[PDB]
């Protein structure tokens, strides 16, 4: 019963390009939609915003791209700051 | 039972900033398409066509065509708007940082969306004037409000040999026979 | 009114809210008695009232001389009847085996007028019930739209709906047979039916086609037992003509270990089979990830639902949405340290700190039609009959 | 009071450092007697404190007649007690292979009296050492962060943390089975539980951050050895019936190659095989690259271990720190020629052009409870009780 975490993961990364972030995604709308205590939160166009993990702090970015390589999808982001 | 009774000619396949890709289904799927109300086709970069989004509907124009290298074709868009209910019709709201997510299906556009993208409000109604008709199309009535048209000043340009005289007859006799205590020098 | 979070709220984020919990993976409704009062229904009180107003000279015998009700429940009207059933049926089995010859009249005309009375009222048209294309009729118009609705918002990929009821009438059935739609309920067969549960795994494919499941918890007007070991489904039309005319009509007709409604025989080894495998899907779908519930209809008195609703509640990823028209009336009875169990587990949740919790308690509008309105239809839906004004053509020709 | 280096240091540049060295490959931690003193514990000090109050007809023996202790450490209580056991265990078989009659009957009571002074100060509760759900009280509380923090900082990829000790209670099995975690330790089974050296080097894996590994070196209250050879573990209810609730209310010690703590019975080649692997495993993760050590609550008066210690640091990729409350005393001490050797010891290192070593002091600045709040917990972590209002309203419905 011991769970690191409450919210639920989007995709992971493979890839650092300078500035870039590259990121895959899961198999399902588990890639696209999610639910927790407070609500229900998505992220579906550009111009959305996106956390990544490191530890003691939290990585914000915006996303510019999306597309199709049933398939994988991918997505290209930017970084904005930290909490 | 049926979920719709007009058909699809493809699904988006991308999403790169404001543009929007979508490729095709092979045939005449792609062209045409037969519907309660007529025909309609999506043909050359000029046109409208509508992504389903459940609640809304978007609404794009057309920018691009091509085969990638039977081939395969696609296509490339822009956004101006969207479309949804009201009480018992519809309403329709430009503003253009939306877009359709991955997989959606596109639709063309009918002479009910059509008439709901290019008309006035009900509050205007009974104050309008006819003034003529689409010309891609010519299946959809132009009307203009003499409030908002008239209350400010307004300008008629163009050359000479061209049509510009019938236009200041048509809507200074229109204003009056429809309003016959008016003031016209 | 509407209350999240213990915090109110107002209609159009109730409305976006509502849309968005239909999107999700799993989508259900729980359905009750209230949700069949407009088509011809009615309630449990209605029931008890009659029952006591038309036999008074057995409502002695059950106080006083086997003690099987009590009189503070039977003067407020707050009986169960399904589980009243149960212990009468019982007490006649074991007077049956024992040779008691006296005791096996008494319980043989108690349970007579008690399925009479309960089952006059789950007909809903009355001896038009043997008779064919019932969901034309106009009492069936919202529990089309409920079912319209459910499988318009969905997208290709994703599952399809799940309908629990503990009514035993008719009302789903002919509005999806008058729409086109296959819903899966566990038999197979025309000239033998039989109840296969591993059919619930199924769905359909096209080649060059819309369904649902419906799962009913307390059983059918339709399903009876004859041999050892198989319980079978019957229409209605054949159903009437067999038992169901004679219950109403004739005084003293009862046949024992036969029917399959309202929870009755459960002490036989092939009918609570049937009553059990509803539980357990109930409580497998109640389980999963990105869950969504709605309920409509239900009082809230039944011990072996709650204690599954708290504790579903648990995941993060299970959301909830309740009806109830008696909300005002009820949180000042247990302000005052008064009130009954279900009074108490309504306001246990109105007063709590989730937002995974949403109750609407406002009269009239915490009713099923209101319920009805708002879910959405989409813009490229067709909604209108254009083709009944076509119909009437081909008929003239003649 | 923080050197690193030889130099000093402040809290925040320090802080900075603890971060950075629980992100590295392997990571460690070793404990001592004086990390469960906030929870019913005793140092080795206070025991001995006591052997002496309660027992001094037996005190001139070890020292007029044996010599097995002298005269200025009991007299400034710096004995070792467990070569002391060890020893009195060793003479004890001669005798009884030899047929000495009184040298049989004069050790037993010793050995009665030594064993019953460190069993009732292991039990960190009393009588309810025998019950259930023990982990879920007050004092065991810093215990559980330790874990979640060593566990929750880590990566998909990286290994599990590593955890030694020298204490034989029961406190981080307690304080585990109630988190939801599972810990190898190298017994498996139930019925009959034995020693296999190998489930060292097993896993998990789901099919669809679990499990630790814990290193007992000097033994524990649930070990022990039967008519046959071989070792088993028992449950602490078991063990409280067969042999913990005679050694204190009676006076019996007949078993005296039966009993597998605190180190005591190394001369059996089959007890001392289990003590072996526990070291052999410690001199082989701590020699490792890309390694972290942790220490606190052990005082460095063991001769192997610090010849264990001292010479990793030869490898320039392994990093230790260490937690000792009174540094300023053994700085005085050994600066005008005195001292013993623990102090002379941890002084060595203090003062060293290392940049590997870490030394910090400050009494309670230096205890285990402030050891804990000096790691860190991750962003996205779980910490508000949103689970626990729910459980409660579960059991109202009695
Ligand atoms: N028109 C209406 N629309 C919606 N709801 C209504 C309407 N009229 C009344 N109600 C509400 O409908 C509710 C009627 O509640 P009851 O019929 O007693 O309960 P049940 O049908 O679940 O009885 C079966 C259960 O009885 C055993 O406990 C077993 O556990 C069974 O599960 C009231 O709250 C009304 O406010
Ligand atoms: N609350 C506290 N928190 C942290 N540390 C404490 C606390 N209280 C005291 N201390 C420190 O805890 C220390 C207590 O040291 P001792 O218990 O004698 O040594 P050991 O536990 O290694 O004994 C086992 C050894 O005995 C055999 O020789 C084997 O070699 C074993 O290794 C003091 O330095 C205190 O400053
Ligand atoms: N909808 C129309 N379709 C085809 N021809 C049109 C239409 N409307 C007007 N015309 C023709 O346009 C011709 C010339 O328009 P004019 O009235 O001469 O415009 P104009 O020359 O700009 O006006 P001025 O400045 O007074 S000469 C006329 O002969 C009309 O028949």
């Amino acid at each position: 019963l011991f769970k690191l975490t409450e919210i639920s993961a989007i995709g992971y990364v493979v890839g650092l390009e300078g500035e870039r972030i590259r990121i895959n995604l899961h198999e399902g709308l588990q890639g696209r939609l999610a639910s927790h205590r407070k609500g229900v939160s998505s992220v579906t166009q550009p111009g959305d915003l996106i956390g990544f993990d490191a530890g003691n702090i939290l990585v914000v970015a915006r996303v510019t791209d999306m597309a199709f390589v049933i398939p994988l999808r991918q997505i290209i982001a930017y970084a904005i700051g930290f909490v | 039972f049926k979920l719709t009774e007009i058909s699809a000619i493809g699904y988006v396949v991308g999403l790169e900033g404001e543009r929007i890709r979508i490729n095709l289904h092979e045939g005449l799927q792609g062209r045409l398409a037969s519907h309660r109300k007529g025909v309609s086709s999506v043909t050359q970069p000029g046109d409208l066509i509508g992504f389903d989004a459940g609640n809304i509907l978007v609404v794009a124009r057309v920018t691009d065509m091509a085969f990638v290298e039977i081939p395969l074709r696609q296509i490339i868009a822009y956004a101006i708007g969207f479309v949804k209910r009201e009480l018992n019709g519809y309403v329709f709201i430009s503003e253009d940082w939306r877009l359709p997510a991955l997989g959606s299906s596109a639709v063309p556009l009918t002479s009910d969306f059509l008439n709901i993208i290019y008309s006035i409000d009900k509050e205007e109604l009974p104050k309008a004037v006819e003034l003529g008709v689409d010309s891609r199309t010519k299946t959809v009535k132009i009307f203009a409000s003499v409030d908002k048209l008239l209350s400010r000043h307004l300008a008629v340009l163009g050359s000479t040999g061209y049509g510009k005289s019938n236009f200041n007859a048509l809507l200074t006799r229109k204003v009056s026979e429809k309003y016959p205590n008016s003031r016209i020098v | 009114s509407i209350y999240q979070g213990g915090n109110k709220l107002n209609e159009d984020d109730f409305r976006s809210h509502v849309y968005s919990l239909c999107q999700l993976d799993n989508v259900g409704v729980l359905l009750g008695a209230g949700a069949s009062v407009g088509c011809g229904g009615k309630t449990m009180k209605d029931v008890w009232k009659s029952f006591k107003q038309n036999y008074p000279e057995l409502l002695g015998a059950l106080i006083d001389k086997y003690l099987l009700v009590s009189q503070i429940d039977s003067d407020n009207n707050l009986v169960n009847v399904e589980l009243l059933i149960d212990e009468a049926t019982k007490f006649l089995s074991v007077a049956k085996t024992r040779r008691c010859e006296d005791e096996e009249e008494e319980f043989r005309k108690i349970l007579s007028s008690l399925y009479k009375e309960v089952t006059k009222a789950a007909l809903l048209t009355g001896e038009q019930f043997r008779e064919k294309n019932q969901g034309k009729k106009d009492a069936f118009k919202y529990h089309k739209e409920l079912i319209s609705k459910l499988i318009s918002n969905r997208q290709p990929g994703q599952s399809a709906p799940a309908i629990f009821t503990t009514n035993y009438d008719l009302a789903l059935e002919w509005a999806a047979e008058d729409l086109g739609i296959q819903l899966f309920n566990g038999f197979s067969g025309l000239h033998t039916r039989q109840f296969y549960p591993q059919n619930f795994d199924l769905a359909f494919r096209n080649v060059n086609h819309y369904h649902a499941y419906l799962y009913k918890l307390h059983g059918s007007l339709t399903w009876y037992q004859n041999d050892s070991l198989t319980v079978n489904e019957v229409s209605a039309s054949q159903a009437y003509d067999e038992y169901i005319n004679d219950i109403i009509n004739k005084d003293d007709f009862y046949r024992g270990q036969h029917l399959i409604y309202p929870g009755a025989n459960k002490y036989s080894h092939t009918i609570g089979f049937v009553y059990g495998e509803m539980f357990r899907r109930f409580g497998e779908f109640i389980s999963k990830p990105q869950t969504a519930l709605f309920i409509n209809g239900f009082g809230f008195g039944d011990y072996h639902i709650n204690r599954i609703i708290l504790g579903a509640l648990l995941n993060p990823s299970f959301h909830v949405v309740i009806y109830y028209p008696e909300l005002k009336e009820a949180i000042t009875k247990v302000s005052k340290g008064g009130g009954s169990e279900a009074e108490k587990a309504i306001v246990t949740l109105k007063n709590m700190a989730f937002n995974q919790v949403t109750v609407v308690g406002g009269g009239s509008k915490a009713y099923f039609n209101s319920f009805v309105e708002h879910l959405p239809y989409p813009v490229l839906f067709p909604r209108d009959n254009i083709v009944d004004e076509l119909v009437e053509a081909i008929a003239n020709l003649s």
